[PDB]
RNA sequence: GUGGGAGAGGGUGGUGGAAUUCCCGGAGUAGCGGUGAAAUGCGCAGAUACCGGGAGGAACGCCGAUGGCGAAGGCAGCCACCUGGUCCACCCGUGACGCUGAGGCGCGAAAGCGUGGGGAGCAAACCGGAUUAGAUACCCGGGUAGUCCACGCCCUAAACGAUGCGCGCUAGGUCUCUGGGUCUCCUGGGGGCCGAAGCUAACGCGUUAAGCGCGCCGCCUGGGGAGUACGGCCGCAAGGC
């Protein structure tokens, strides 16, 4: 449909897996990858290494649509975090800054028992 | 609200009567009254088409104003709040400055002595009828037209209301008392406020005869008939349904959806 | 009677004769609830920290009145009947509090 | 809330002489004043139990006062009563 | 950690006044949170008044509820 | 009394943003979730991740504290109205008007109950997946009362400082909240640590007493039986005294 030079790159980084969707400037996904698309199943998806392959592969698919630059927004604590950023910086894809958009309730819904803990 | 009774008879222990302290009209009604032809649930053939009706008090029909768009701009004082036997709600009497009298179905909060008005004008205030398009999103409203100029249809039962949830083109989205979500035309009148006398739903009829006063004749379970009569008629003692539960005419009465599929009105509906 | 400051934020896209349109109704109301204006500052367009109503900006007014205390709540209820009034903030006037002083 | 003059009014009226700032009679009246106000505040806000606690203390202070007064000058007691509308 | 005290930086000002961003704008972090007393250098009583004001300010749209974190 | 303060103190009405969930639109593909590791579950009927719109309920991030208020239970976005207690200064008024308090009355976390409503997230019960010899649990996926509001009940608690209330007397040091001053310092009402004397079985307490004294109330008299039975009173019930 369309091929774009400038773009945007999203990192959803959780304990059980890391997933990277890369968008157009407007925010609509061009293409994406995750710990599972790399070829891991299970806990090994949460790992920092698989997040690396994930982001490299994300970008490799985007660069084939002619992605050049991206703005890299990350969300959430996880071991996939930095190795995902790292992997994007030197991959291809000049990365223009970075942000932490990780969601933080201003004290919203009561959490699951698992995250309630100390009160 | 809700008068209770010491148990000086059985059924006086559970009976519960409406509160009439909102009512200023004593007995009589304004001679906007007209006579009611009681049907007995019988159609123009002499045939019962709706079962277990009949009996119950004589009633005079109070004629009530379901288009407010004649009196556009002409205000009115609220003269009386009265009892109307034909509806769950109460009627309020309006003296227009015109000198004309009309009955309005009486909104919750509406006081005797208030001024009321209806039109594209008018404050957003309890009693005031407006085209829907001019009522601010979010205000709760009763007595809505479904199509323009055709008369109020929705939210007329005591305690009911509707809410304006949004605008789309010439229509607005309302949430009906059913909870259904409906596009209605912006041009349709509505009158701000809930209907009120909302304590209505807590009356406890309390004895058989009180259902008989409202013209509800005893209702008999298909379970208690024979099979000539009903799909549940039959079989020694008691007995369960023996089949998926049915009406006397034999269609299924748990879950079977009965709204016609291809109704044109479906373009304008969104919910339960 | 008590001194309040009435902050009111308006649709930005309103043309000036509409701004004055919404601004009159504001003022009858003020006069109707018994608000006697003292000061005023009309600071107009301003840039917002977050969108109010999908809008990066909003048109600000601030009044300062002496009105009977008990009618302030309805005032603001009525002020807020919008549609173009996107905020009302009605605060009790205070004797300023200074730091480095 | 009872304003400065509003109470001054009540001070002046019940004062046993020029410039009486809180003798027994002024106190009862002054109490009775804010009691009656609270009592109406509760009539509306019936759920406000914290303020009702105070009312109780008010009511009680006023009672102890009134008992002293009824022991010392039983006459200007009965007369303070009917002026203020209290025991019957 | 050194930085500034951030009260030091400006002269007399009204911490009651909820309408001037450029004073109040300076008491918010890079992500927009109200700055802890330690690096505002305010008092006990003073920090409350500051805070309450900042809260108002945000409702009026003048001050943010949160910004993002840039260039980590 | 007069003039001044601080405060998540209480009641009512409004109101804001973040997030969660669901829906609509878009783009987009082969997994997502979840764990110790998994499996259930979800997903090519287009999931997850991404953006735009909308709906709805709950709780208020930073500030925020070793902080403040209340008799206690408790009380935390912002706004207004009504409203309680409280402290300081001035030294003006009454003239012991005081303390305490069996009964009485009122308030009283959570859960629970009735009648309506409301229901996003959570989550007893319940279902399913793992684990185990078993697993009616612990972990995972679901999930209904309930959690929320109004009115009305229930009256309990590690309802704790396990420390009744008022008063006078008995070194200091240090931190902090909030008043007043001849604003380094001094002074008053709170909140914490260390400590004189004394107390204490010890641990510890110590001008916020558990010290030295007076008033008045509540309570104890070995453990179990048992906060059970009986009776009585109260509750819709659970059940409470
Ligand atoms: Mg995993
Ligand atoms: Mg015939
Ligand atoms: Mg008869
Ligand atoms: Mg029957
Ligand atoms: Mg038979
Ligand atoms: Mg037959
Ligand atoms: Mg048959
Ligand atoms: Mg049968
Ligand atoms: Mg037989
Ligand atoms: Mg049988
Ligand atoms: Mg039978
Ligand atoms: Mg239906
Ligand atoms: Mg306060
Ligand atoms: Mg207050
Ligand atoms: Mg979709
Ligand atoms: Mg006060
Ligand atoms: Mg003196
Ligand atoms: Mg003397
Ligand atoms: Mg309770
Ligand atoms: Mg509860
Ligand atoms: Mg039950
Ligand atoms: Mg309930
Ligand atoms: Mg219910
Ligand atoms: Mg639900
Ligand atoms: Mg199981
Ligand atoms: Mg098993
Ligand atoms: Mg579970
Ligand atoms: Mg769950
Ligand atoms: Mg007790
Ligand atoms: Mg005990
Ligand atoms: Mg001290
Ligand atoms: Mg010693
Ligand atoms: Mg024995
Ligand atoms: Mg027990
Ligand atoms: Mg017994
Ligand atoms: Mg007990």
């Amino acid at each position: 449909k369309r091929q774009v030079a400038s773009g945007r790159a999203y990192i959803h980084a959780s304990y059980n897996n890391t997933i990277v969707t890369i968008t157009d400037p407007d925010g609509n996904p061009i293409t994406w990858s995750s710990g599972g698309v790399i070829g891991y199943k299970g806990s090994r998806k949460g790992t920092p290494y698989a997040a690396q392959l994930a982001a490299l592969d994300a970008a490799k698919k985007a660069m084939a649509y002619g992605m050049q630059s991206v703005d890299v927004i990350v969300r959430g604590t996880g071991a996939g975090r930095e190795q995902a950023i790292r992997a994007l910086q030197a991959s291809g894809l000049q990365v223009k800054s970075i942000v932490d958009d990780t969601p933080v309730p201003h004290n919203g819904c009561r959490p699951k028992k698992k995250f309630r803990k100390a009160s | 609200a809700v008068k209770k009774f010491k148990p000086y008879t059985p059924s006086r222990r559970f009976m519960t009567v409406a509160d009439f302290s909102e009512i200023t009209k004593t007995e009589p009604e304004k001679s906007l009254v007209k006579p009611l032809k009681k049907t007995g649930g019988r159609n123009n053939q002499g045939r019962i088409t709706v079962r277990f009706r009949g009996g119950g008090h004589k009633r005079l029909y109070r004629i009530i104003d379901f288009k407010r768009w004649d009196k556009v701009g002409i205000p009115a004082k609220v003269a009386a709040i009265e009892y109307d036997p034909n509806r769950s709600a109460r009627i309020a009497l309006l003296h227009y400055v015109d000198g004309e009298k009309r009955y309005i179905i009486a909104p919750d909060g509406l006081q005797v002595g208030q001024q009321v008005v209806a039109g594209p004008d008018a404050p957003i205030q309890v009693g005031n009828a407006l085209p829907l398009r001019f009522i601010p999103v979010g205000t709760v409203v009763h007595a809505v037209e479904l199509e323009p100029k055709k008369g109020a249809k929705l939210a007329r039962a005591a305690g009911t209301s509707a809410q304006i949830q949004g605008r789309e083109g010439d229509y607005v989205i309302l949430r009906l008392p059913s909870g259904e979500l409906r596009k209605v035309h912006g041009e349709c009148y509505a009158t701000v406020g809930a209907v009120g006398n909302a304590d209505h739903k807590n009356i406890v009829l309390g004895k058989a005869g009180r259902s008989r006063w409202l013209g509800r004749r005893p209702h008999v379970r298909g379970a208690a008939m024979n099979p000539v009569d009903h799909p549940h008629g039959g079989g020694e003692g008691r007995a369960p349904r023996g089949r998926p539960p049915a009406s006397p005419w034999g269609w299924q009465t748990k879950g079977l959806k009965t709204r016609k599929r291809r109704k044109p009105s479906s373009r304008f509906i969104i919910a339960r | 009677m008590r001194r309040y400051e009435v902050n009111i934020v308006l649709n930005p896209n309103l043309d000036q004769s509409q701004l004055a349109l919404e601004k009159e109704i504001i003022q009858r109301a003020l006069e109707n609830y018994g608000a006697r204006v003292e000061k005023v500052e009309e600071l107009g367009l301003r840039r917002l920290a977050y969108p109010i109503a999908k809008d990066p900006q909003g048109y600000f007014l601030w009044y300062q009145v002496e009105m009977p205390e008990d009618r302030v709540n309805d005032l603001a209820r009525e002020l807020r009947i919008r549609d173009n009034v996107r905020r009302v903030m009605v605060v009790k006037s205070q004797e300023p509090f200074l730091a480095n002083a | 809330p009872i304003t400065k003059e509003e109470k001054q009014k009540v001070i002046q009226e019940f004062a046993r002489f020029p410039g009486d700032t809180g003798s027994t009679e002024v106190q009862v009246a002054l109490l009775t004043l804010r009691i009656n106000r609270l009592s109406e505040h509760l009539k509306v806000h019936k759920k406000d139990h914290h303020s009702h606690r105070g009312l109780l203390m008010m009511v009680g202070q006023r009672r102890r006062l009134l008992r002293y007064l009824q022991r010392e000058d039983p006459e200007r007691y009965r007369a303070l009563i009917e002026k203020l509308g209290i025991r019957g | 950690s050194r930085k500034a005290k951030v009260k030091a930086t400006l002269g007399e000002f009204d911490l009651r006044d909820y309408r001037n961003v450029e004073v109040l704008k300076r008491f918010l972090s890079e992500t927009g949170k109200i700055l802890p007393r330690r690096r505002t250098g305010l008092s006990a009583k003073e920090q409350r008044i500051l805070a309450k004001t900042i809260k108002r300010a945000r409702i009026l749209g003048l001050l943010p509820f949160t910004e993002k974190l840039v260039r980590k």
